[PDB]
């Protein structure tokens, strides 16, 4: 026991609860089944209008997810982005496509202990709902985060 | 093949006391040897805190063959090597032999000297003449040890002491 | 103190040997179920034989030295007949003992002795279990390791990679003297032994679909 | 010393991964046979990446490792 | 192959006391050798402050051999020599006996004496006289020391003192 | 006094040995990064030989004997086969075992011998440390000088002025008996090993710009 | 090899009482030789002032070796050769009953002697006859020494008499 340690680094699952619930409270939505793992954010909470830029306060936020993902074993983690149809096709997919790059980067400067991180944004070329009348408010853009469990 | 200072069980038939030397039996009953009979004598000791039997001349059936190892008996069941039997044979008769003849000397002579400050003379004339030779005779005599003696219907323990076959 | 260590390894792999026999027993079926020698028990009650096959293999003897192949064939053991085909009992089941006789006169007297005694015993205890798991690893691995070499061994006579075992029989009539007598001899005798075949033209391939 | 704290608790511990399983279908962080994926990143002993420590206890305070390095460090010195 | 000088357990089984000298066995319980036993005896030193047992005649099972390694017993976890048992055994009934010899004669002779300055006379006459003789035998026999004696429920701590093969 | 000094030395030798490791260990990546080895091996896993070189050489060989040359070259150890490529792991890493045996003669017992117990245990620390430091060097010297033998190795042979190595192999088609077979054998093996060579016509030299 | 006259250090493990000779031993803590045991004996001085233990029985472990040499102690920490333990085991004891046996006899006879110038003169009875057997007897047993007993969790330091190789 003092030679080999007995669980990994840092572990704690009563802070994964903890912190898995309070993200559910601020409306993160989180989903664990079986042992794929997504994360999805509003758009709207971090970057501005069709802005891919960041508000002072997204960056505590963002340190809070990269503390809570601190915590697991991974090997690849995917990200995508999707927006709201705003003028033209190309215009969407670069916009999300800089997104994802940006928060990419932040989250590689972060000690995100992976293997591989492929990030891709496809403006609004996959829709979650019918209802569009808001504009980057509404819930159909959006940030994805996911991986699967690594043992 | 035996071990060297191993455990047998043997059962005792025959009794005797610490006062003449004389051939003793006694009979294994348990082990490899199934029928045998083990012969020898005994020991007189100083102190009467213990008694022990000589057993060395092994008489076994099968073949006509007489092998001698020597061993010895304890207590059954106590693991302690004294005899259960008794030890205050000969002391309370030499202690109040020797008592008496000094009491009859004192007597006779202490009632003769108080004379000064018939039949108290007779009483002084007994005590001390008869306590002189009774007191020297119970003095010669007092160096009577105290006995002990086995009982004949009792088993015994065996440790040996060197290896047959 | 390594007396009880030593009667608590004891104990726990007496213990844990007992459960998993026990296991074993309760769920018997389906290993026999899985484990059919008889089904592969040749036409003539011959055991066959046990092949192992490696995939690239290389061994260095020195600088300038190497030497590689594709795959390579071994045999382990040669056929024989059996009267009867074996089982998973002798591979799987372990032996079982309890030692129930601790030679203790040395009871753990004080406090701490009582607790040194106890942690010395959990330790013996958790170290039997072990011993137990890794016995029991090793048995599953060489049963495992048999049944596939015969497997194997059939897919490859299915294949023409290797030789049935020619088998012979000698037949006499009335047997014996006046006082013994047999009815009808019979004699068995085999003379190919199975083996490889190097004639690697005869080979004949297979495609699924 | 809990491991499945703030849940229904344990289940058991698979030995495929070394890992323990809680009450709900969560596998928890700590493990339980040495036969899984660790970390590790810091060795003692001596005589690391060599021929390991002689078997013989030699009179001198040196150790040499049996590839023929000797490894005055884990020697002593005067 | 046994170190020169280490430390090995033993157990005790048997008791006797320390009276005659004898054979008696001892059982090693742990170590590379398994179930060995131990034959041998013991020694009275002069005074009973200790108790130590000579213990040679060493026989291992498995094959018939018989090794006489010799070493002697400490208290297991006690790292003293000396043995659990007693030591006052026969102080107190030599000093009575004396002592209460001496007072006889001294009464007795006393008495007799403060005549100048018939049951006085008697008392005179028991005590002067029977304290003489047992005054006398109590000086012969007061010279028994203490002895002690072993138990058969205690283990033994053996340090070897020859090497063995 | 002297024990004291040891027994400092001692400590400060293995305190500063353990530090160096874990910041080694903290510093990984790059480390491995920088030394590759993979990229310098060749194309049948053999390890290219190192090589030295000197630069305006002078012999005095006594009075009245002297001998200068520009530069001379020399080949440390011949190339060899080579199955895994190496690492810093066996050449940068210095071992570490805690000392936890305090035993001392002269405990110090006055007001002086508990300062000079003190003074030296801080001098042992001091003496630790830097031999420590010293070990490090040499051995981080050592690997430099291998790498840098290979890197020139490797260029001079781009230069054209050293024997490339000569690798041989061999084929075979299916080999052993009918117990045992190999699909096929593959001798691989070094012929002519790389070297030198003398002759000034086949020098060719290069231009930067 | 070891140089003729150094120190070497070692622990003992063992405590015994200077009253019977034996075997003790010792293990050598630090140094060149690691784990190194040692068996000897001790000695019994004249006086109390000190006591010594003769270490010649040294076996060194790695191989199957045990070379003779022969060296002794010093006190720890004292840089001195005595040995502590307590000396007055046995000396207010028998000065005591060698005081009393006297007291005895002297007050009996004194108050005997006293009365020209019945539980006064039974006093003098029992001092005057008591004192004398009790003062012959502590006499005879006033000449046993006070002993001295090494510790079992003291260590040692051995200085060096001869080389070995």
């Amino acid at each position: 026991v003092p030679k080999l340690p007995c669980r990994v680094d840092g572990a704690c699952d009563a802070t994964i609860i903890k912190m898995m619930t309070d993200l559910n409270k601020k409306g993160i939505k989180v989903a664990s089944v079986g042992q794929n793992y997504l994360i999805s954010i509003p758009a709207s909470a971090l970057f501005a209008d069709q802005s891919p830029r960041l508000n002072w306060a997204s960056y505590s936020l963002l340190n809070e997810i990269a503390a809570f993902l601190k915590q697991f074993r991974k090997i690849a983690i995917t990200v995508t982005s999707y927006s709201s149809k705003y003028v033209s096709v190309k215009r969407e997919r670069a916009l999300t496509l800089a997104r994802s790059r940006v928060v990419s980067e932040y989250l590689w400067s972060q000690g995100v202990d992976s293997r591989i991180i492929f990030t891709q944004g496809l403006g609004s070329d996959k829709p979650i709902t019918s209802y569009t009348l808001g504009g980057d408010r509404s819930p159909n853009a959006r940030v994805e985060i996911t991986f699967r469990r690594a043992v | 093949i035996i071990k060297t200072g191993d455990i047998m069980f043997a059962v005792l038939d025959t009794s005797v006391n610490s006062d003449e030397p004389g051939p003793i039996l006694a009979t294994i009953v348990t082990g490899k040897l199934k029928g045998s009979k083990l012969i020898g004598s005994f020991n007189l000791p100083s102190n009467a805190d213990k008694m022990v039997i000589t057993f060395n001349t092994m008489s076994i059936p099968g073949a006509e063959k007489t092998i001698s190892i020597s061993a010895y008996a304890i207590d059954p069941n106590t693991a302690r090597t004294a005899l259960a039997s008794r030890t205050n044979h000969h002391y309370l008769m030499r202690y109040g032999s020797l008592f008496a003849s000094s009491f009859l000397q004192g007597f006779g002579n202490a009632f003769q000297s108080a004379n000064t400050t018939s039949t108290l003379e007779n009483a002084v004339i007994g005590l001390a003449t008869v306590g002189k030779a009774w007191s020297q005779q119970a003095q010669q005599l007092f160096n009577t040890p105290t006995t002990v003696e086995v009982y004949s219907g009792t088993g015994l323990g065996i440790l040996f002491t060197q290896d047959v076959t | 103190k390594e007396t009880a260590l030593s009667v608590g390894a004891q104990a726990g792999l007496a213990w844990r040997a007992k459960i998993i026999d026990e296991q074993l027993n309760k769920q018997a079926r389906n290993l026999d179920a899985i484990y059919d020698f008889n089904s592969l028990v040749l036409e003539h009650n011959i055991l066959p034989p046990v092949l192992l096959e490696g995939r690239n293999t290389l061994n260095l003897a020195d600088a300038q030295s190497i030497r590689i192949s594709d795959r390579t064939y071994k045999v382990a053991k040669q056929a024989h007949f059996i009267t009867t085909p074996p089982t998973w009992r002798q591979y799987l089941w372990m032996d079982y003992v309890k030692p129930e006789a601790p030679n203790v006169t040395l009871l753990p007297k004080t406090k701490a002795e009582k607790e040194i005694w106890c942690i010395y015993t959990e330790r013996g205890w958790k170290n039997g279990i072990d011993q137990a798991n890794t016995i029991l690893e090793e048995n599953i691995a060489r049963i495992k390791e048999d049944f596939g070499g015969m497997i194997l061994y059939r897919k490859l006579l299915a294949m023409n990679m290797v030789s049935p075992p020619y088998v012979s029989h000698t037949d006499l009539g009335v047997t014996g003297d006046g006082s013994e007598i047999h009815i009808d001899d019979r004699v068995l005798r085999i003379t190919a032994l199975p083996e490889l075949n190097v004639n690697s033209a005869e080979w004949r391939a297979a495609v699924a679909k | 010393d809990g491991c499945c704290s703030k849940m229904g608790g344990i289940n058991y511990c698979d030995s495929s991964a070394g890992r323990l399983v809680c009450n709900n279908g969560f596998y928890s962080t700590c493990y339980c046979t040495r036969h899984a994926v660790m970390d590790l990143q810091f060795l003692m002993g001596c005589c690391l990446w060599h021929g390991g420590v002689y078997p013989q206890l030699n009179s001198s305070g040196l150790v040499v490792c049996n590839d023929g390095y000797v490894s005055e460090e884990c020697s002593l010195q005067k």
